[PDB]
């Protein structure tokens, strides 16, 4: 029966086990004899399972670690709104935001560092930011700086709020067991009651918040003048003026008569023209369709009143003669597991995440997105990495989960049993099919490099030469172009201007979106990025489904998750541990977003982002070089990375300097890296001993028995240092590039 | 690659192959006389080693060359 | 004259490699302590800690200096 | 106590392989026993002669398509060439495969057993002079598929969608 | 002069390097109202280079072909200022520093649970050792005389020969 | 800029020459492998035991150098 | 393998066929005035001409469609035949 399970203060809050560092774990417990401990000290934090076995406990800890990381997000939050409210050129970028830079972030005058505040317009220097919060404060309404610093305060309040609930939760009032395995009610809740309810929260502040300021802010009026929300809330006969259907109010909602409403919830579809942004009367609508749709769903579990579902039968009804008992014990993996939770919710949250940043830019849901390279370029890359590290982090857990909470006992003859029983054609068919891509794509690169060195240009794979035309991607666009006339009837525009049509908007003398043609650059680059999925997919699924066993450790499970080897037997036995299968994923990953980063930087530099003139002449940053230039890995080399980052190198003695001097500290940080992923271990801790020779020959060697890293450690260092370095290179020649050339 | 990724995951990749091509008809019928095993670890870090010394070298000298006497000067 | 240098100093960092590392060979395969007790080269054995610790110490500190100036510069 | 069609190799749960639809559906396993490599009582060099035929006729096609020449008159003995010299280096690879692998005198180390367990006779394929039989018949079915399909798509210009 | 370098003050490069950066300066002035704070930040940086290239060249530092003091580091007396005297300052702190350091280390090698006091650091022994690094080179010398500085070889581990 | 690209230089022959000197003292044995005579130049490892055993041998002290005199030549 | 993995039961294409044709071909009152099998039967009768795709034309989307509702329509008749000896809802 779904109730209210806790218990009264089962850990006192107390400053003891801060003094003791390794408390939580029996080993560390001990003490530092060598340096190795610090280290650990640190790797098993939070690796709650390895503190103990009782799941009542870990969940607790669980719980209030989520709490504690709301409470950072919400300080972080506050910090971002009060430097919106103070640091800020927000109103001057209200009064003209087609000239005015975003900055939010002012330096301090010591070292020459007072050149990085830059003339970013409006009166103003400081650090141009990118991270799209001006507009989306834009979107929400405000217009005045006091607004910013009342949500940076309530941000703080609810930052203390998160952190007293973590204590209360952990050290006061701890749920009990039983509490936490009501994943039904936890679904019911999370569904009605968080998704449900917050999109008709922020429907409601659209429709009476948004809508009206934004469509004064439209029509050109000052925001200085522009009424107050709540002078739109209080004065109805305000907020009627610009949409008459307001005047009806609530009757049409209450008698069914919905169409009355079409004033300000509409299905237009496509881009303002006046912002380059949705319409922020879809948005309502949408909200408003979604908060009802999850309202819905959210009626669908059984808690303690009947009338629902019961997931565990609704799991062990579907079973087919293909596989054995189907999804027969899954229930008791995802409610006593909580690497299994976490492995899916990670899988879900990176491609969703995904999903954001390929939605984000072909409908800029924000006035003055579109226009603004900078932020578009940087949301995409940003959370195109989050994704992919969530992805790579959804695989790592559900090793952990095959490793250390999988029981053979309860899984037999289901599917995960029958997954691990066929590995071996799994892995065997996606390792074919990952070289039969690596060849197919990047080797016709190879060839076109070949042609064109060879003087052979009309044996190449372009345009021009032997055409690989995507044929199925340009009959999809052909469908969405053609939507609203016969599909989606009640539609005015298609869902984006990226499908089709001949439609160009143009905020300012920029240019937002248009049809985005697809030709053999694209079908090749499509099918590069089909091959590293599909490399990464396999060295993961490869890691998660061998966990256990292999033919040549049948042990591997009493080895543990992460371990660095089994020996020099065998032939050798490096990285057989999945924690090393994640470790090269993730170099994997990086390969995978760093393509996908390049291709879409490219193609929106070359094909979509532009200036248009009065007359109508639409010129591109670089030229529509992408449908010949691409094809050819020489081309890759010229026209993107040794075109594109004449302005990060040139940056010096400008705003800009701090970029080229993190595109060489990434550099920098990448060949450290480069040494760690390298180098072993043995010749490390021989250094050190002559090391140790040397401070003891002058009676200042320490208790603390320094050692070198571990395998695993020296492994885990290397790939850290790698991508921090890649990444960080990619985003200072972003920025630098897409600051300059915007 | 052949210096990052050391050993195990290119056995056990090689374990499944093997496996695949046992199992696959018409190619069944060929069949290997030495049993195909992963590069060992010091001839894992050789062969990456070579690898990375030629295109060092090929990479400078190719700069060197083009660069010199593209503009004689 | 660029490629007969570049050829030369390539050349010649390899065959110092290859010099130390037939030193490591002969050491582990050709060194009898029983003849060379206390000559040059069991002093070298018996002082290489020091020998490597003030190797260690010259490496850092230029490796420091020299970076930091050039991240100065920056 | 479902239907549960996937079934152990043979019933063996400890061989390592599956039943499947794949793998041996009435259909699929009735096409591959009767190709010409599982046709073991059939002599090598018929099978061989089959297997090159067929290889030649279908090589014959990528070549003229998409050679270098295939914007020249010559594009059609261009790509039989090119077939032909591939079938000739492929004959090459089956000798030294067969002077490897098989030593002369020896018995057929092919499996004599099927699935019902009714212990036939080797095949004589994985034998020295069966291999030697059947690269030599798989050389001449190569440049006979290879003379066959240069025939038809240029000397007769038979009219095919594609050429 | 010592290696062809001119004295900054009448170098004509680093006046044309004071030159550029005023105007460029200047030029990124221009945009903004007198009264504003950036305005009030460009002036700040203009008087800051400007008092900087007076202190650089009232200090005889020698400056190249162009304008760009260059460092004499081999002990002449007219730059004893640029590396013997910054660079003695330096050993003094650095010397404090690890002699400091390694009186700390000699003081909880005697204590029951040495690596306790590592990691959780005895701030008032510490702070008294700290302390007594004003005359560590006094120290030091006393204790390489003395004999306590270096241990002797036979109590050193090493590995076989 | 000679100064200080010579002192990248000396940083360069003095780091790789420490690897190579390192890997001919220690070759014989070390703490961590105090026979690594009897397991020959060019061993793989020891094993995970004792902390780990990597990149051991003198073979792979080589090994490490060879990318340090090709930085420094470059 | 007992070689009736696929249970052969012929009657399902039959029943599917039927149950696919009944909601495809209904005038529904929508957008689409008449019904959409009749438009999957004019794109072919459009693309009667020898040797070339429908290039882009309305036929693919229609041909999708159809074909993806037989499919599930056959796919759903041979899981509930096949289940109802079985007992998996009873
Ligand atoms: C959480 C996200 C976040 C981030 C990344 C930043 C980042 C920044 N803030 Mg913001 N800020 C945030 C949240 C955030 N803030 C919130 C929530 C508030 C509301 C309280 C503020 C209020 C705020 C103000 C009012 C100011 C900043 C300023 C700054 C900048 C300088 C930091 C500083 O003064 O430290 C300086 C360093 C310290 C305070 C550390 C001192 C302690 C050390 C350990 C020495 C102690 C030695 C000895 C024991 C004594 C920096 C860009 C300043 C700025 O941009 O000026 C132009 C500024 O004036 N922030
Ligand atoms: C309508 C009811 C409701 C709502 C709104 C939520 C909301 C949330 N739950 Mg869930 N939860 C519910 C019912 C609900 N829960 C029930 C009934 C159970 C027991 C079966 C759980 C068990 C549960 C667990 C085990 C966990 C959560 C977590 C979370 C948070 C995830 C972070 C996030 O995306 O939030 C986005 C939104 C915000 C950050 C807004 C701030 C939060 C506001 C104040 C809403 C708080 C609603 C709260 C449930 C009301 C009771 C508190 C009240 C006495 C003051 C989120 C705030 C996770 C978490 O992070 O814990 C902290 C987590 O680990 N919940
Ligand atoms: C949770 C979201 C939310 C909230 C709190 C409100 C709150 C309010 N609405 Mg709004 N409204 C919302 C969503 C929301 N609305 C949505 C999604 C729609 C579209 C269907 C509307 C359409 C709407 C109309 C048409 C009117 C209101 C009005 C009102 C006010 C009086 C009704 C009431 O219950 O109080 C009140 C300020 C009335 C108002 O402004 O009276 C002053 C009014 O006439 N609302
Ligand atoms: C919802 C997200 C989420 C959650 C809750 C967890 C939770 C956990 N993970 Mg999982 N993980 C995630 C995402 C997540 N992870 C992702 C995205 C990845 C892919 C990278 C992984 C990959 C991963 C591996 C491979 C392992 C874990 C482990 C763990 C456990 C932590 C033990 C530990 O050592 O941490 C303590 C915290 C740290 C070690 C973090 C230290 C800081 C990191 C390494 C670098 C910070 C980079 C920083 C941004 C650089 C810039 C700043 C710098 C200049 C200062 C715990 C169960 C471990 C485990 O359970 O072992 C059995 C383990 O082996 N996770
Ligand atoms: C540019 C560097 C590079 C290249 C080319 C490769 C190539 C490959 N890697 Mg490696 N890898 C690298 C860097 C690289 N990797 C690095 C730095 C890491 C560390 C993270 C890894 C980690 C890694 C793992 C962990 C895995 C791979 C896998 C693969 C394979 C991809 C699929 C395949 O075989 O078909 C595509 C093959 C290629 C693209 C190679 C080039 C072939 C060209 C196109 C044709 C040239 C042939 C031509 C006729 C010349 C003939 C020569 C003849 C005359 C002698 C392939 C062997 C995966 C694998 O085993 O395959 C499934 C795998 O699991 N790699
Ligand atoms: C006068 C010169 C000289 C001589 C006589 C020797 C002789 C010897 N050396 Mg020494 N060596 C030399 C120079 C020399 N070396 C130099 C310059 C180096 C530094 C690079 C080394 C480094 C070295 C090491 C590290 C080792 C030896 C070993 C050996 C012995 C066995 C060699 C072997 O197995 O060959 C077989 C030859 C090879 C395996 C080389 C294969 C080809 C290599 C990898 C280069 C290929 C590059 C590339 C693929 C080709 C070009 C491709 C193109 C596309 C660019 C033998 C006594 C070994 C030994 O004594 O064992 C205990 C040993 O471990 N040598
Ligand atoms: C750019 C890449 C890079 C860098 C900087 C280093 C640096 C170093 N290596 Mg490594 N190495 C590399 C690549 C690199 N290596 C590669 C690719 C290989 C081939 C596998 C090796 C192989 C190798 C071997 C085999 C050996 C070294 C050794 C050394 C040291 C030489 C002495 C020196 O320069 O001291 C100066 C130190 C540095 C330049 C390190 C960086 C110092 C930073 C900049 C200062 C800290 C900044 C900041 C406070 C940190 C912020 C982080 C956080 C707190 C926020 C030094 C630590 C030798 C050694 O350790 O001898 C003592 C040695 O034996 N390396
Ligand atoms: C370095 C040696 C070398 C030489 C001399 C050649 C020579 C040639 N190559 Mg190249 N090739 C080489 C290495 C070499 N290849 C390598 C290492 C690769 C892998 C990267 C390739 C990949 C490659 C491709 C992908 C292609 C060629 C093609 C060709 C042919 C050019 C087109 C032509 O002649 O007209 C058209 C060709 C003909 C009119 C006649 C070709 C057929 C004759 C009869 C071949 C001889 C067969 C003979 C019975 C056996 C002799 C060899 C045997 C002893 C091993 C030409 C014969 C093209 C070609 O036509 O392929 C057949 C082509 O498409 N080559
Ligand atoms: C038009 C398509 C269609 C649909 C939606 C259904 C749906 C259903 N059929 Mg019917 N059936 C169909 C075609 C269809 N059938 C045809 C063509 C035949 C051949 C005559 C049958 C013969 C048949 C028999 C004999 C039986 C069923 C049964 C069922 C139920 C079992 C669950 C199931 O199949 O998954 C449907 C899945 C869902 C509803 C949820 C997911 C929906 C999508 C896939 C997501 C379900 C209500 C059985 C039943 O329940 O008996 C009462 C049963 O005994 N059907
Ligand atoms: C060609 C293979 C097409 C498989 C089309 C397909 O989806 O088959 C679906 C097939 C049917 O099983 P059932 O769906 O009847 O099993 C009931 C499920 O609800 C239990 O999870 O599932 C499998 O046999 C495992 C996956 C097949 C192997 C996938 C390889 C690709």
């Amino acid at each position: 029966e779904v109730k209210i399970m806790v218990e009264k203060d089962p850990v006192k809050t107390s400053f003891e086990k801060w003094a003791k560092p390794g408390h939580f774990s029996r080993t560390l417990a001990k003490g530092p004899n060598t340096t190795t401990w610090i280290w650990n000290l640190h790797a098993d934090a939070h690796d709650f399972d390895s503190h103990t076995n009782d799941l009542e406990e870990i969940s607790r800890k669980v719980f209030s670690a989520h709490f504690g990381q709301l409470a950072v997000i919400f300080i972080w939050l506050s910090g971002m709104y009060f430097h919106g409210a103070r640091f800020s050129n927000y109103e001057a970028w209200l009064s003209d935001p087609t000239h005015i830079k975003p900055s939010a972030q002012v330096v301090w005058p010591i070292v020459g560092q007072k050149i990085l505040n830059g003339d970013v317009g409006g009166g103003f220097q400081g650090i141009q930011i990118t991270s799209g919060f001006f507009q989306l404060w834009r979107a929400s309404g405000i217009t005045s700086e006091l607004q910013l610093y009342t949500t940076a305060i309530g941000g703080l309040i609810f930052a203390a709020l998160m952190l007293f609930a973590g204590w209360f939760h952990y050290h006061k009032a701890a749920p009990k067991l039983a509490w936490f395995q009501n994943v039904e009610s936890m679904l019911n809740h999370h569904l009605a009651g968080l998704l449900g309810l917050g999109s008709l929260a922020w429907a409601g502040h659209q429709v009476h918040v948004s809508l009206p300021i934004n469509r004064l802010l439209d029509a050109g009026v000052d925001p200085k003048e522009i009424p107050l929300p709540h002078e739109f809330i209080l004065n109805r006969d305000l907020l009627a003026q610009l949409y008459p259907s307001f005047s009806k109010g609530l009757t049409p909602f209450f008698t069914l008569n919905w169409s009355e409403y079409s004033d300000f919830l509409t299905f237009r579809g496509g881009l303002n023209p006046v912002t380059g942004g949705l319409w922020l009367t879809d948005t309502a609508h949408h909200h408003l369709a979604i908060a009802v749709l999850f309202l819905v769903a959210g009626h669908m579990y059984r808690t303690n009143f009947g009338i629902g579902h019961s997931m565990k039968e609704i799991l062990e009804a579907h079973k087919g003669p293909f596989t054995g008992e189907g999804h027969k014990g899954l229930y008791e993996i995802l409610t006593t597991s909580w690497h299994a939770q976490l492995a899916i919710n990670l899988a879900m949250l990176g491609s969703l995440t995904i999903i954001v940043a390929h939605h984000m830019y072909a409908m800029p849901p924000y006035p003055y997105l579109a226009t603004d390279y900078a932020t578009q370029l940087s949301l995409f890359t940003h959370h195109m990495w989050i994704g992919g590290f969530l992805v790579v982090g959804a695989a790592a857990h559900a090793a952990i989960f095959m490793v250390r909470d999988y029981d053979p006992t309860t899984q037999y003859n289901n599917l995960l049993d029958r997954v691990l029983r066929h590995r071996d054609a799994i892995i065997s068919h996606l390792n074919w099919v990952c070289i039969f891509l690596g060849f197919h794509s990047f080797g016709l690169y190879i060839h076109n490099d070949t042609m064109s060195a060879l003087g052979r240009p009309q044996d190449m794979f372009s345009d021009t030469a032997i055409q690989l035309q995507p044929v199925f991607a340009q009959w999809i666009q052909n469908t969405h172009a053609l939507a609203p006339s016969l599909t989606a009837p009640n539609a005015t525009a298609s869902t984006s201007l990226t499908w089709g049509g001949g439609d160009l908007v143009a905020v300012g003398g920029k240019v937002a979106l248009l049809p985005i043609p697809l030709g053999t650059a694209d079908f090749l680059v499509h099918h590069i990025h089909a091959f590293t999925i599909h490399v990464t997919v396999l060295i993961l699924l490869k890691g998660v489904l061998f966990a256990r066993s292999s033919r040549l450790i049948p042990d591997k499970a009493n080895l543990g998750f992460r371990f660095p080897c089994d020996g020099p037997g065998r032939g050798g036995t490096c990285q057989v541990s999945a924690w090393d299968h994640v470790f090269l994923g993730l170099f994997w990953m990086y390969n995978a977003i760093s393509v996908v980063i390049f291709h879409f930087s490219w193609k929106m530099q070359s094909d979509v982002w532009g200036s248009i003139s009065d007359q109508g002449v639409v010129t591109h940053i670089t030229g529509g070089n992408f449908a010949q230039s691409s094809i050819t890995i020489n081309g890759w080399l010229r026209d993107f990375l040794w075109a594109q980052a004449s302005q990060v190198i040139q940056s010096y003695g400008s705003s800009l300097s701090a970029y080229g001097l993190l595109f060489l500290g990434a550099h920098f940080v990448w060949a450290f890296s480069l040494m760690f992923l390298f180098s072993g271990r043995g010749y490390w801790q021989e250094l050190i001993e002559s090391i140790v020779w040397a401070h003891n020959k002058l009676k200042v060697a320490p208790a603390i028995q320094p050692r070198a890293l571990s395998i695993v450690q020296g492994r885990a260092v290397g790939v850290a240092h790698y991508l921090l370095g890649g990444i960080a290179t990619t985003w200072a020649f972003f920025l630098a590039r897409i600051i300059s050339v915007g | 690659m052949f210096l990052i990724s050391w050993r195990g995951y290119w056995q056990e990749l090689i374990e499944t192959l093997a496996w695949a091509h046992e199992r696959t008809p018409l190619a069944n019928l060929v069949r290997w006389k030495d049993k195909p095993v992963a590069l060992s670890i010091v001839q894992a870090r050789l062969v990456g080693l070579a690898h990375f010394s030629v295109g060092y070298i090929f990479t400078y000298a190719a700069f060197l060359i083009a660069s010199t006497s593209g503009k004689f000067g | 004259q660029a490629a007969l240098y570049t050829h030369h100093q390539y050349i010649a960092g390899f065959i110092m490699t290859g010099a130390f590392a037939h030193g490591a060979i002969f050491f582990i395969r050709d060194y009898n302590p029983e003849q060379n007790k206390d000559n040059v080269l069991a002093r070298m054995l018996e002082h290489k800690e020091a020998i490597i610790s003030h190797l260690s110490w010259a490496s850092l500190f230029l490796g420091f200096h020299t970076l930091g100036l050039y991240v100065h510069n920056d | 106590e479902k239907y549960q069609v996937i079934e152990p190799l043979n019933g063996d749960p400890f061989i390592g392989g599956f039943e499947t639809p794949v793998t041996s559906s009435p259909l699929i396993a009735w096409y591959l026993s009767n190709l010409p490599a599982y046709r073991t009582a059939v002599a090598p060099l018929l099978r061989g002669v089959e297997i090159g035929l067929a290889h030649g006729y279908l090589l014959v096609g990528p070549f003229v398509l998409a050679g270098p020449l295939r914007n020249s008159a010559v594009r059609g003995e261009a790509g039989s060439l090119a077939a032909a010299g591939l079938v000739t280096i492929l004959t090459m690879c089956l000798t030294i495969y067969g002077i490897a692998s098989f030593k002369e005198g020896e018995a057929s180390k092919a499996p004599s057993l099927t699935l019902t367990g009714r212990q036939k006779e080797a095949d004589k394929l994985q034998t020295a002079e069966g291999w030697a039989s059947f690269t030599g018949g798989w050389f001449f079915g190569g440049l006979s598929g290879v003379a066959w399909a240069y025939f038809l798509l240029y000397v007769i210009n038979l009219p095919y969608p594609v050429k | 002069d010592v290696a062809g370098l001119t004295p900054c003050k009448e170098s004509k490069g680093f006046a044309k390097r004071q030159k550029q950066e005023i105007k460029k300066l200047e030029g990124r002035l221009k945009l903004y109202a007198p009264d504003s704070a950036p305005a009030l930040a460009i002036n700040a940086t203009i008087e800051k280079t400007k008092r900087r290239f007076e202190f650089y060249g009232n200090q005889g530092l020698l400056c190249g072909t162009d304008g760009l003091p260059h460092l004499i580091v081999d002990g002449d007396q007219a730059h004893l200022g640029e590396f013997v005297y910054p660079g003695l300052v330096f050993l003094y702190i650095a010397g404090w520093i690890g002699w400091v350091g390694r009186a700390y280390l000699i003081d909880v090698r005697t204590s029951k649970k040495p690596t306790e006091k590592e990691i959780i650091i005895d701030v008032p022994l510490a702070l008294r050792i700290m302390s007594k690094g004003l005359t560590w080179p006094v120290a030091a010398i006393g204790e390489l005389r003395s004999g306590k500085l270096v241990e002797k070889s036979s109590n050193i581990t090493v590995s076989p020969r | 800029g000679d100064f200080l690209v010579h002192h990248a230089i000396a940083l360069g022959l003095h780091t790789t020459t420490l690897i190579l000197v390192k890997g001919a003292l220690d070759a014989r044995g070390s703490k961590l492998m105090p026979d690594k005579k009897e397991f020959g130049y060019s061993f793989p490892c020891d094993g995970p035991g004792r902390g780990g055993t990597c990149d051991i041998s003198a073979w792979d002290a080589f090994y490490l150098a060879v990318f340090w005199m090709l930085n420094t030549i470059g | 393998f007992n070689r009736d993995w696929l249970r052969k039961d012929l009657s399902v294409i039959g029943f599917g066929l039927i149950g696919w044709l009944a909601p495809s071909s209904l005038p529904v009152i929508n957008g689409n005035s008449l019904t959409g099998l009749f438009l999957g039967s004019i794109g072919p009768e459009l693309a009667h001409f020898p040797t070339g795709p429908a290039l882009t034309s309305p036929f693919w989307l229609w041909m999708i469609t159809w074909h993806v509702g037989l499919f599930i329509v056959l796919t759903l008749g041979q899981i509930g035949f096949k289940g109802r000896q079985d007992g998996y809802w009873n």
